[PDB]
């Protein structure tokens, strides 16, 4: 199911994904059209006792699902212009498995959220954090250039 | 037994202030312990509600401190290991 849902999340079939996981849990959870509630509600059934080996296991997949889905929900809501729904899902990225390149991108994403809300000093927090933890400091310096443009700090913008 | 708390300052190299105090006296017997009353006997005394009994287990036990660094992840799995795998109150 984990693997099926990984295919449908790479190929943008989020309605059928929901339907599958609704069927998996009690279908009483039918109105819960949020995925990021169903994916948490979805319980892998065993500790995976002495069976054949595996390169991965139900939880080790579910924990990648929650973070990838929440990250994607966040970026869609940002570009679509709801940087009020974004912050919930972009903190749900960091509260669970988050390889550090996933966290750098979550932080640039929150810099964007706050700049669009009109809180440039909070955006600066998350972009400094992304600079520190990242070996990839393109997307933060770009967010900074856009921030100094928004304020007027043109010398700082051109330096960024 | 009687109980003697001794205190020595470290900053003053005169050894000036070697105060003490007698903090009291413990009576103990077999007629006490035969009626429980001071023991910790596990699982019956699960619900920990006299904090002396917590402080006794944080005394008696072999303590060991570990640093955990996850250097290419974030580390949140702990609370789950604690609450779900280890089934912590």
């Amino acid at each position: 199911v984990g693997l099926q849902a990984a295919l449908w999340l790479s190929a943008d079939r989020l309605g059928d994904l929901a339907l599958l996981l609704e069927t998996l849990n009690g279908s009483q959870s039918g109105a819960s059209k949020d995925l990021l509630l169903l994916l948490k509600t979805w319980s892998p059934p065993a500790e995976e006792l002495d069976a054949p080996l595996t390169l991965q296991d139900a939880q080790g997949l579910k924990d990648v699902l929650l973070t990838a889905f929440a990250y994607r929900q966040g970026l869609q809501e940002l570009i679509t212009g709801n940087p009020d729904k974004a912050l919930s899902s972009l903190h749900e990225a960091a509260s669970g498995l988050c390889p550090r390149p996933v966290l750098v991108q979550v932080y640039t994403a929150l810099g964007s959220c706050h700049r669009k809300m009109g809180n440039p000093q909070r955006a600066l927090l998350y972009l400094v954090a992304a600079l520190k933890e990242g070996s990839a400091w393109g997307p933060p310096l770009l967010e900074a250039s856009r921030l100094y443009q928004q304020l007027g700090d043109t010398t700082a913008e051109l330096e960024s | 037994c009687t109980v003697l708390l001794q205190i020595m300052e470290r900053e003053s190299g005169n050894c000036p202030k070697d105060r003490y105090v007698v903090c009291g006296r413990v009576f103990l017997s077999l007629e006490d312990l035969s009626t429980g009353k001071y023991l910790l006997t596990f699982p019956k005394k699960k619900p920990i509600e006299h904090m002396e009994d917590l402080f006794a287990l944080l005394a008696a036990f072999h303590k060991s401190c570990f640093q955990i660094t996850s250097p290419g992840y974030a580390l949140n799995s702990m609370k789950v290991w604690l609450l779900e795998h280890m089934k912590c109150e």
